[PDB]
Formats: C-alpha cells, structure tokens, sequence
C-alpha cells in the first residue's frame, strides 16, 4: 500500500531495468529500502539496498558491477538499476522496507539491527526475453443454464494469448471478491499465456447486477474491462 | 555466505494442529538476527517474527519463534486455514542477507465434491477461428480429479489444458479449469460437447454438456 512499485515489463537480454519504489508517506524517514527478488515458483534472494538518511548503500556480491541504488527525496522514491540482463534475471522484484531503532542512530545496540523487512511492495515482475509483449484478448465465460447450481451461477473471463506474465484480475473494480477464483496461467504451445478468472454469484442477481472483470497487463500497458452477461437466445 | 536450510520441504496438516518449521544455519547467526516471513498464494511476503523470537506487530498470537546459534524454529500453535502459505526464514546478522528455501504448508480437510459448470466458446472468439470450451470444477478437496472431454461421444486427448488454484484460504478447497481448444472448423462440425468429471466426493462421474446450436 504505502510502498508503490513500477509496473511489470519485458526486457531484452543485455538491456537494463530500473525498478522504482515510492514511500507513500511522503518521506524516507530513517527507513532503509531493499530489493529482494523471486523467480516465479521459487525462493527469495536479497540483492541490496540503500538507507537514504545516511546515504549508505550496499549489495550482494552476486550482483557486483550490475547494480546501482539511488533515492530521490523530492519524490520520496528509491530506485534500483540492474544491467546486462539475462533470462535468469526474470523475477518478481520486491521493494522491502527496513528500519533501525538504535536509540537515535543507524545501528548501535540492543541486539539485532536493520536486517529484516516489515513492509513489502506488491512486486515488479521483470521478464527478460527477446520476444515482444502482447496484450490479452478477453472473452466472456457467460453464465447460463449450463453454469448454474441451486440458486448460484458461475461466470468469468477467459484471458487469452498474452505475453509475458503477469496479468491481474479484479471484479467490479474490487467490489466483488467473494467466490472469485483466478487460475494460474498456462503456457500454451504457441508460447503465449492464458488464464481465466471465475466467480459464483446469486442467479437472482444476473438481471440486476452488472459484472465486469478488470484485466490488467502492465507489460503491454493494457487494461481491459469486460462486462459479462447472460447470452441472448 | 550463510546457508539457511529449512525443513521439512512440505508440511501437510489439518486445521487445529500445530506446525513446527525448522531453519538451520551453516554458521552461527549473529545476535539471533533471524526473521520469519509468510507468503500467501499470490501475495508479497509478510514479516512474522524478527530477532528470532519477537512477534511482529499485527501478527496473531498463534505464531512463535525460538532458537539461537544455528538452530531456529517457527511454531504455529493451532493452524487456521488462512495459514496456507510458504514460510521463509532469513538471517540478517551478516551481509549478504540470506533466506532459507522455504517450507510449504498444505492443509488437509474432509472430502468435498466439486460443483461442475460448462461454458461454450463465445461467438466473438469463434469469429476469429478458435473455440475454447471451458469446464469448471469448483471448490473440491482432494486435489485429485479427472476431467475427460468428449465431442460427439468421442474421447479427446492432447487438445485440452487445465489449471488448478492453490488451496482456498477459507475452506482449503481447490478449483480447476479445463479448456478444450478447437479450430472454428472442427468445433462447427460437431454437436455434443461434454466434460466428464471423476472425483472421490462423487459416487459416480458426473457429466456437463451442451449441444452447439441450442439455447
């Protein structure tokens, strides 16, 4: 929430990427801002960080010569630049905030210091690929007599042929959360991703309540809203 | 560099039981500078414990941390279904900070049969030359389920793909979406499209179908 990150994007091998992190409090205070990455389906690894107030920055040797950390007080935004990107740099890059209550200093007592992260950003998935981005085609999974059970109807959106990940889906701009199931994407033979998001609602609401899926695909700078309704006979 | 090894890789427990997660370090962790994080499906990590035993603000009293030196433990006293997640330990006593490989916590629950729904392809999609027929299996438990597609009673193979959600944070069930993909031509040359589902919660396989051209 109070830690906003830049959007997901595809980057060509050999290029550089800059991931931003904005503290929504309008200030860095004495917080340190770190970057931790995670390859989809795998673990976490610390990359480095910077404590603006002290102008101190460091990182993991694994990234020596490839990373730079900066912070702009004016915009309360911290940045990490990673260069000479390769396919194995594909990962969700998380901004993680750390603090240090050292009795008015950076770090000097009580026990352990500023190594843990109490607040994380939503992450920025950077995909390193030579293939270009492609926005999704969104089709309705219209509720019908074939998708009802009791006084419940299922409906959804099929999000087809996009690249690369990720795609996020909300319903009615976040006003609808209960009963929602968004499936993990599958990589089709075409090399493009596909996923679907479904929701179950009261059949009696189908004629009065509008249902719209909000599909966001930051890599292609696309947002698609698709109203889903019973099909006409 | 300090290597953190977590155990077990996967933990399978029912709600109400106690979870014990281990994190062992290759070298002594300075000042007990060990943190634990919880990462729920599709979410960013969340701090649970720091300083090895200090519960973070806003964290439930069922979470506790212990340990010193090279041996640390995260205990979840009485598991709640919402605890479904991957848990990671991290040491920050020495640079570079390092994380354990994580422990996946799965929740066991009673059997639950899926509700099955079918969706014919949209005319919009068909127009472009492709027909995606979708079968939805909703809220079932044993993850194991079988979906068999049939077109005019002919069993299909090699032309469908399925995806399963992670366990639901509230009822620990799964949902599965199977998509049969055909060219517009093949789709329009057949009439009956059926999805047959087999699951432990069902006394017999149930089939959902529709005839192309019917309302």
């Amino acid at each position: 929430q109070l830690l906003e990150q830049s959007g997901a994007e595809v980057k060509k091998p050999g290029s550089s990427v800059q991931v931003s992190c904005k503290a929504s409090g309008g200030t860095f205070s004495m917080y340190g801002f770190n970057w931790v990455r995670q390859a989809p389906g795998h673990g976490l690894e610390w990359m480095g960080g910077i404590i603006p107030i002290f102008g101190t920055s460091n990182y993991a040797q694994k990234f020596r010569g490839r990373v730079t950390f900066t912070a702009d007080q004016a915009t309360s935004t911290a940045y990490m630049e990673l260069t000479n990107l390769r396919s194995d740099d594909t990962a969700v890059y998380y901004c993680a905030r750390d603090f240090g209550p050292d009795w008015e200093d950076g770090d000097s007592y009580d026990g352990s210091g500023r190594g843990f992260f109490d607040f994380w950003g939503q992450g920025t998935l950077v995909t390193v690929s030579s293939a270009s981005t492609k926005g999704p085609s969104v089709f309705p999974l219209a509720p019908s007599s074939k998708s009802t059970s009791g006084g419940t109807a299922a409906l959804g959106c099929l999000v087809k042929d996009y690249f690369p990940e990720p795609v996020t889906v909300s319903w009615n701009s976040g006003a609808l959360t209960s009963g929602v199931h968004t499936f993990p994407a599958v990589l089709q033979s075409s090399g493009l991703y596909s996923l679907s998001s479904v929701v179950t609602v009261p059949s009696s609401s189908l004629g009065t309540q509008t249902y719209i899926c909000n599909v966001n695909h930051k890599p292609s700078n696309t947002k698609v809203d698709k109203k889903v309704e019973p099909k006409s006979c | 560099e300090l290597v953190l090894t977590q155990s077990p890789g996967t933990l399978s427990l029912s709600a109400g039981e106690r979870a014990t997660l281990s994190c062992r370090a290759s070298q002594s962790v300075s000042s007990g500078s060990l943190a634990w994080y919880q990462q729920k499906p599709g979410q960013a990590p969340r701090l649970l414990i720091y300083g090895a035993s200090t519960r973070a603000t806003g964290i439930p009293d069922r979470f506790s941390g212990s340990g010193s030196g090279t041996d640390f433990t995260l205990t979840i006293g009485r598991l709640e279904p919402e605890d479904l997640a991957v848990y990671y330990c991290q040491q920050y006593g020495t640079s570079p900070y390092t994380f354990g490989q994580g422990t996946k916590l799965e929740i066991k629950r009673t059997v639950a049969a899926p509700s099955v729904f079918i969706f014919p392809p949209s005319d919009e999609q068909l127009k472009s030359g492709t027909a995606s027929v979708v079968c939805l299996l909703n809220n079932f438990y044993p993850r194991e389920a079988k979906v068999q597609w049939k077109v005019d009673n002919a069993l299909q193979s090699g032309n469908s793909q399925e995806s399963v959600t992670e366990q639901d944070s509230r009822d620990s069930t799964y949902s599965l979406g199977s998509t049969l993909t055909l060219s517009k031509a093949d789709y329009e040359k057949h009439k009956v499209y059926a999805c047959e589902v087999t699951h432990q919660g069902l006394s017999s396989p149930v089939t959902k179908s529709f005839n192309r051209g019917e309302c």
